[PDB]
């Protein structure tokens, strides 16, 4: 969450962070795309019957 | 809605789409604190014959 890791419960800190843009759009994007290829390996190792 | 607008389009195909995040709110204060004593006697210096 990269709102609770960099503010961290503080609420005058998200108006900051909003200012430099979409980092915290970016690293969502990039893990999501991690996970979802972690599946993906296992199916093609085992699923093939 | 808030999926058509976090992938900037109007039509959403099928799947998991991580929206928003969550996080229950604190309600309170609690601020405990070691039972004081070394009470000074502003008195003195306040209330002298
Ligand atoms: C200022 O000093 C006077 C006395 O110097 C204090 O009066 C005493 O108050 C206590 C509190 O119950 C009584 O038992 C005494 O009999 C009082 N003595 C006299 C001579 O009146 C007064 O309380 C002090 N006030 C502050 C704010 O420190």
């Amino acid at each position: 969450d990269c709102t609770m890791y960099i503010c961290g419960d503080s609420t005058e800190c998200s108006n900051l962070l909003l200012q430099y843009g979409s980092f915290c759009t970016q690293l969502k994007r990039a893990l999501t795309g991690i996970a979802v290829e972690q599946d993906k390996n296992t199916q093609e190792v085992f699923a093939q019957v | 809605s808030e999926t058509k607008c976090t992938l900037k389009s109007f039509t959403v195909e099928k799947g998991i789409y991580q929206t928003s995040n969550f996080r229950v709110q604190p309600t309170e204060s609690i601020v405990r604190f070691p039972n004081i004593t070394n009470l000074c006697p502003f008195d003195e210096v306040f209330n002298a014959t």
